[PDB]
Formats: structure tokens, C-alpha cells, sequence
């Protein structure tokens, strides 16, 4: 249901 | 310490060089940066071989499609990439997915030696199970995970005696949500397709969130960010989940092709964060096989980014990452959806919630026979002798030793006689193994296996002791629970230090659990073993808050003994809990010496836990400081050997109970039961995780 991808940005 | 081959001015590279530890790592950081500086490291343009104007997006839905019986069923190569301690859950999942016509190739993280030894026992029993002889340390987000998959694909293609048709990767936290028969029927119908799931958002944002436009290097079990880089021109870059199913024809292409696309992408993704989330999508969509892609990985992933995005890998990678949550029983209905085809799901953890694993396994392959033992229990090894006491800490070594002595004392007092007591023991050596013990998703404590001399017959015996912690939480407000521990898991909302084992140099964390209601404010008070008040603070509990936690900055070392944490509401008592800071009997795995014990067990380096003082609160809260107890605490601080052991075991005995003790072999103690005949021992029967002979239908379950 939710999007895929484990990256959450630089911070 | 030779200088670099080029001037290094990038802010990110200088930061990585200052934080790196080994000379080999600083050198490799320098070489990578300088090669990229000259434009010789990354490709700038790449050939696209796909004849399609864009993406394919082939369609795959009727539930009755999976009920037919194929004449030419596919045979599957499962690649299991695993780490950690949960061998019995991996065995349970392996049982559910096993069929004699498939193949299983298991890579165990280099750092998980216990799990590797358990996996070797499986590979020795079955001819269609093999372990990778090479083993990488596959850190989260590491470049090494793509190296692992690529090498495993080359290995599998060269295994001529294993004629497989599909490639499927799984972790120890995956589980099937449909039967093997249904999986085979579906893949036999679509054997020329590839199953990869794309992110499902704006592609430009996906690139930035993944850090795909940044240069990374894996070294010293860390992913170092070294600067920026350009996306290569001429190709479409895509990505999403790194859990997929790929047919043999495409794996062959990836492994043996020497064309411009595969060559340059293998170089690009050698220096990429989370490479397996993007490399296979990008190659497939730009290759001659682009028209075989189905935008569905046949998985349900339990994303809950309100909880799973806490930048919890900052110590492992120079980036922020997210992780899926563990399923709970209320999620069972999600496995029965028929919108799209799905055959696996993640994540599952038996130390977090096993009930849902049980529901799923029995729904798929039926209940176990009545009277089957251990179905609601779970055992997880957390120390195994072959790995050595230097793999423990001084804290866990000290306390595991004390739990074993607590069990020997139970054995002695459980025999009622007026003659020689044949249940008196003398401890020998170090613990042989330690297990966590759960029952019905409730933590029951530790199981310690250890050796001891039975003194009446003067013979060595091997025993296992069960110790359980005493309840210490004591209460129309909203507060439901309160606990002190370390290694708080913000995603699963629990302490991963399950037993709450703490020593004087640990930094404890206080947690509170709340029910629904109006917003409120409360006061938290930390009290040390001689009634010194260490810290006080207020906290707002908003009407939506479910968990709160905070780690007060307490000067070290902490005074050993039983601490107390109190919660008040405008001076009105609300609840309290206790926790143990244990004195240590070991120093670098050696018996501690007087000079060491005095410096560690006499309270903080300074005379105070914080700059701010709270002596004015002792009378208001009725917490008087007894001069006598303060003197004795200083006396205890100087003790070693026998006196120190008595002090420790006195404290452990007040916070832990020896529930039972059993013998693994023959024993001279008449009241001791055999471990295999108990309900709690790690030697007792556990058929849900036991692997036996292959059945006529080719199954183990
Ligand atoms: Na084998």
C-alpha cells in the first residue's frame, strides 16, 4: 500500500 | 602516514578521513576521492538497449488462476541472506518453504558465527541445501549486499546439478503467506517475467532520498559519504524494494554480459548506498529484457514510517534510513487480500510477537496434533561457548555467573533431609550457553547452562537454570507501565536489552507507557541506592502520546545497588519502578582487583550525578540519607573476591528468582528433573522448529 525505498534523506 | 595522491578539499571527504580509524581505510578513502576528482571513477554516459519508449508494466487478477496443476513446474533457487540469533525462527520458516524439488543457498553474515553453526547442521542433512563458503559483513545499506547477490548468482549458475528457473531472496524475518503449491503454479504460468516493485512516487525525489546522487564507500563496516556525483546520461534510473524474483535468463544476462550497460552499472553501484534497491531495476528497464518487467514484487512490506523512520542507522552509514515494522496479530487480515498477487511478507520477529507467526503457519498448513509441546514458547540463544567469554561484556559475564550460582542455591534448599545433602554443588568454569525464554509473547527470563561438581559424590554435572526477574512496577490516570533499560528500539517500542542487565558505566533510559486521555504533566525522580536524588524533571504527556522516554545525563560511575524511579502528579504519588546497577566481578574478563573495584563501585567521579543538586527534596519526599548505609556502601566499594561475590549475589537474589533447575544427564540430586522432560528447558521438545526426514509429498511441514 505504501511506497517502497529505505532511504530517508540526508538528515 | 603518507599524504594523499591529490589535494583533498571536499568537506565530506575530510570529515570521513577524520572519523576513519584504520590506516587502510583512510588510504582507500583518499584513493576513491582522488580518482573521482580526476573523472576516472564514475561513468558519465551509458548506452540504453531497450527498444521501448518508456516502461513496460506487464499485468498479471483472478484467485482461481493459482489452483491448476502444472505439467512442467518451475524449480526455485532460494537465496537466504541471514544474520542475528533467531535460529529457531529461521528453522521454522525454512520448514514452511521447503520442497525437495527446490534449492536453498544460505549466506550467513560473517559476524553471526552462532547462526552459521546452526545453518551448517541443516546443510548437512539435505542434498538440496548449501551454504556460501564466502561470508561478507552485510551492514545495512552497504555496497556489499549487491556483491553478495551477484556472487551468489554466479555460484548458482555454475552449479550444473541444480537446474533452477527462478531466483528468490529472503531474510530470517520473511514468511510465506501462500502455500508452495500456489507459488509454483503462479510462477509456472509466468516463467518469462521478472518481478520488481518500484518506489511509487516522484522519481526525482526518490533519487535524492536514496542518496543516489552521492558517492559512497564501504570500509571498516561503515558506509562513508565522500561527495556528489552526476547521474549518468542516456538511461532511465529507477528503484524501489530490494526483495524480488528474477528468472534464470535475466540472471544469466546480469552475470555474463559485457555490454556497455552492465559494465558501467556494476562500477556505478560499487560506490552506492542501498545498491540492491536500484541496480536491478535500472539494468532491467534499460536492457533487452525490459518488456518482461512486472511492477509487483509479490511481497507485502509492513511500512509504518511514523515509527520506522528514526534515522536509526546513523552510526553505520552517513545517511538516514527507514525500516519496515514487525507484524502483529491485528494484521492477519492483510494477508488474505486478493487485489494483487502476493506470496511472502516481512517483517516477523518471534521476540517481538510470535502469535501472528503461529496464526499464519497454521492457516497455511493446518494445526499441529493435539498434545504437541512448545507451540506457544520461544527460545533464542544469546551466548554460546564456542564464541568465547571475550565476546561477552564484563556486565553480562558477571551476571550470568551470578544467575548460575542462584540456581545452585535453589538446588541445595529444595532437598529436605537431616543427613548429607546430595544437592550441594560447586561451580566450575564459565557458562556454556544462555537462552532467552518467552511464553505466550511474555518474557520469562534467562536459561543458563553451566557445569558444577556434585559434592556428595564428587562428580561433574551439567545443568540448566531458569531465572526470572521479580515484578517491581507498582502503581484514574493514564499511566500504564514504566521501565528502565538500555538500547531502546523506537520502531518496536521496547528495550532490546531484554533482561535489563546494567553495570556502573551504563547510561540508563527511563520509559513510560500511556493510555488515551487528556494531556497531562508529571514529575520524574531518580533515586540511587543510598537515597541520593540524582535527577528530577517534568514532562508533558499529550493526549495522543503512547510512549515517552528520556535518558538523564548522569555522571559516571553509578553507585551500585537498587535504584528507584518515581512518578508524581503535583506531589501526588502515581507509580514507581526499580532497577539494578550491579557491581562487577570481572575486569577485561579477569577477576577484578582492589584498585579497580574501588574506582568503579564508589559512585561518580565527581561527588554528584549532575551539576544541579536536589538535597532539598529528600525531606519533602521522605527519603532521608542514612549515615550508616552510606558508610557501608563505601565499605562495599572496596571489597573483592568472596566479599564482593556475597554483595553481588545478595543484590541479584533480591531482584531475580531461580524458578527451577534441571540436569541434562545423570545426576545424584534426587529432586532434580531431567531437562528433556521439563516444559521450559532449551532441551525440551520443540517440534515446530525441528527438521526431520522428507515426506512422500516432498515436504517437511
Ligand atoms: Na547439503
Amino acid at each position: 500500500q505504501e511506497p517502497e525505498g529505505s532511504g530517508g534523506g540526508q538528515g | 602516514d603518507q599524504p594523499p595522491k591529490c589535494d583533498i578539499s571536499g568537506k565530506e571527504a575530510i570529515s570521513a578521513l577524520s572519523r576513519a580509524k584504520s590506516k587502510h581505510c583512510r588510504q582507500e578513502i583518499g584513493e576513491t576521492y582522488c580518482r573521482h576528482k580526476l573523472g576516472l571513477l564514475m561513468p558519465e554516459k551509458v548506452t540504453r538497449f531497450c527498444p521501448l519508449e518508456g516502461k513496460a508494466n506487464k499485468n498479471v487478477w483472478d484467485e482461481d488462476s493459482v489452483e491448476y496443476m502444472p505439467a512442467n513446474p518451475v524449480r526455485i533457487a532460494f537465496v537466504l541472506v541471514v544474520h542475528g540469533r533467531a535460529s529457531r525462527q529461521l528453522q521454522r520458516m525454512f520448514k514452511a518453504i521447503y520442497h525437495k524439488d527446490h534449492f536453498y543457498y544460505i549466506h550467513v553474515d560473517k559476524r553471526s558465527n552462532y547462526l552459521h553453526r546452526q545453518v551448517l547442521q541443516v546443510s548437512r542433512q539435505y542434498s538440496n541445501v548449501r551454504v556460501t563458503p564466502w561470508r561478507m559483513a552485510t551492514i545495512w545499506g552497504g555496497a556489499s549486499l549487491l556483491s553478495t547477490y551477484l556472487q551468489s548468482m554466479r555460484d548458482l549458475l555454475e552449479m550444473t546439478d541444480w537446474p533452477w528457473d527462478f531466483f528468490i531472496n529472503l531474510s530470517a524475518a520473511d514468511y510465506p503467506i501462500r502455500t508452495n503449491d500456489q507459488l509454483v503454479a503462479f510462477l509456472s504460468r509466468y516463467r518469462d517475467m521478472n518481478f520488481l516493485k518500484s518506489h511509487g512516487r516522484d522519481n526525482a525525489r526518490f533519487i535524492r532520498k536514496q542518496g543516489l546522487d552521492r558517492l559512497f564507500l564501504e570500509c571498516d563496516a561503515h558506509m562513508w559519504r565522500l561527495g556528489d556525483r552526476r547521474i549518468p546520461e542516456g538511461i532511465a534510473v529507477d528503484g524501489g524494494s530490494d526483495w524480488f524474483l528474477l528468472n534464470r535468463r535475466f540472471v544469466e544476462y546480469v552475470t555474463f554480459s559485457t555490454d556497455d550497460l552492465v559494465t558501467k552499472m556494476k562500477q556505478f553501484y560499487s560506490y552506492t548506498l542501498l545498491p540492491a534497491e536500484s541496480f536491478f531495476h535500472t539494468v532491467l528497464e534499460n536492457s533487452p529484457h525490459c518488456d518482461t518487467m512486472v511492477d509487483n514484487n509479490l511481497r507485502i512490506t509492513n511500512w509504518n514510517r511514523k515509527l520506522g523512520c528514526k534515522c536509526q542507522y546513523k552510526h553505520i552509514v552517513d545517511w538516514c534510513g527507514c525500516s519496515p515494522n514487525d507484524f502483529k496479530p491485528q494484521d492477519f487480515h492483510r494477508f488474505q487480500q486478493t487485489a494483487r498477487p502476493t506470496f511472502f511478507a516481512r517483517k516477523f520477529e518471534a521476540v517481538v510477537n510470535q502469535e501472528i507467526i503461529g496464526q499464519l503457519d497454521y492457516y497455511l498448513y493446518g494445526n499441529y496434533p493435539a498434545g504437541t509441546p512448545g507451540l506457544r514458547s520461544y527460545w533464542e540463544n544469546v551466548y554460546d561457548e564456542p564464541d568465547g567469554i571475550h565476546s561477552l561484556s564484563d556486565v553480562t559475564l558477571t551476571l550470568y555467573h551470578s544467575f548460575a550460582r542462584l540456581g545452585l542455591r535453589r538446588a541445595e534448599t529444595s532437598l529436605h533431609t537431616d543427613g548429607e545433602n546430595s544437592c550441594r554443588y560447586y561451580p566450575m568454569g564459565h557458562p556454556a550457553s544462555v537462552h532467552l525464554y518467552f511464553l505466550a509473547d511474555r518474557f520469562q527470563g534467562f536459561l543458563i547452562k553451566h557445569h558444577a561438581t556434585n559434592l556428595a559424590v564428587s562428580k561433574l554435572e551439567t545443568l540448566e537454570t531458569w531465572v526470572m526477574p521479580k515484578k517491581v512496577f507498582k502503581i484514574f490516570g493514564r499511566l500504564q507501565f514504566s521501565e528502565v533499560g538500555t538500547d531502546w528500539d523506537a520502531k518496536e517500542r521496547l528495550f532490546r536489552n531484554f533482561g535489563g542487565l546494567l553495570g556502573p558505566m551504563d547510561e540508563p533510559v527511563g520509559m513510560q507507557k500511556w493510555g488515551k486521555g487528556p494531556n497531562v504533566t508529571v514529575t520524574v525522580i531518580w533515586v540511587d541506592p543510598v537515597n541520593v536524588i540524582a535527577a528530577t524533571y517534568d514532562i508533558l504527556i499529550e493526549s495522543t502520546a503512547e510512549f515517552t522516554h528520556y535518558k538523564p545525563p548522569l555522571n559516571l560511575p553509578l553507585r551500585p545497588g537498587v535504584w528507584t524511579v518515581k512518578i508524581l502528579h503535583h506531589w501526588v504519588p502515581v507509580a514507581e519502578t526499580k532497577f539494578l546497577v550491579a557491581p562487577l566481578t570481572f575486569s577485561n574478563r579477569q577477576p577484578i582487583k582492589p584498585e579497580e573495584a574501588l574506582k568503579l563501585h564508589n559512585g561518580p567521579l565527581r561527588n554528584a550525578y549532575m551539576e544541579q543538586s536536589f538535597q532539598s527534596l529528600n525531606p519533602v519526599l521522605s527519603l532521608p540519607i542514612n549515615p550508616a548505609q552510606v558508610e557501608q556502601a563505601r565499605r562495599n566499594a572496596a571489597s573483592t573476591g568472596t566479599a564482593l561475590e556475597g554483595w553481588l549475589d545478595s543484590l541479584v537474589g533480591g531482584m531475580w528468582t531461580a524458578m527451577d533447575i534441571c540436569a541434562t544427564g545423570p545426576t545424584a540430586c534426587p529432586v532434580m528433573q531431567t531437562c528433556s522432560q521439563t516444559a521450559w528447558s532449551s532441551f525440551s521438545p520443540d517440534p515446530k522448529s525441528e527438521l526431520g526426514a522428507v515426506k512422500p509429498d516432498g515436504r517437511l511441514r
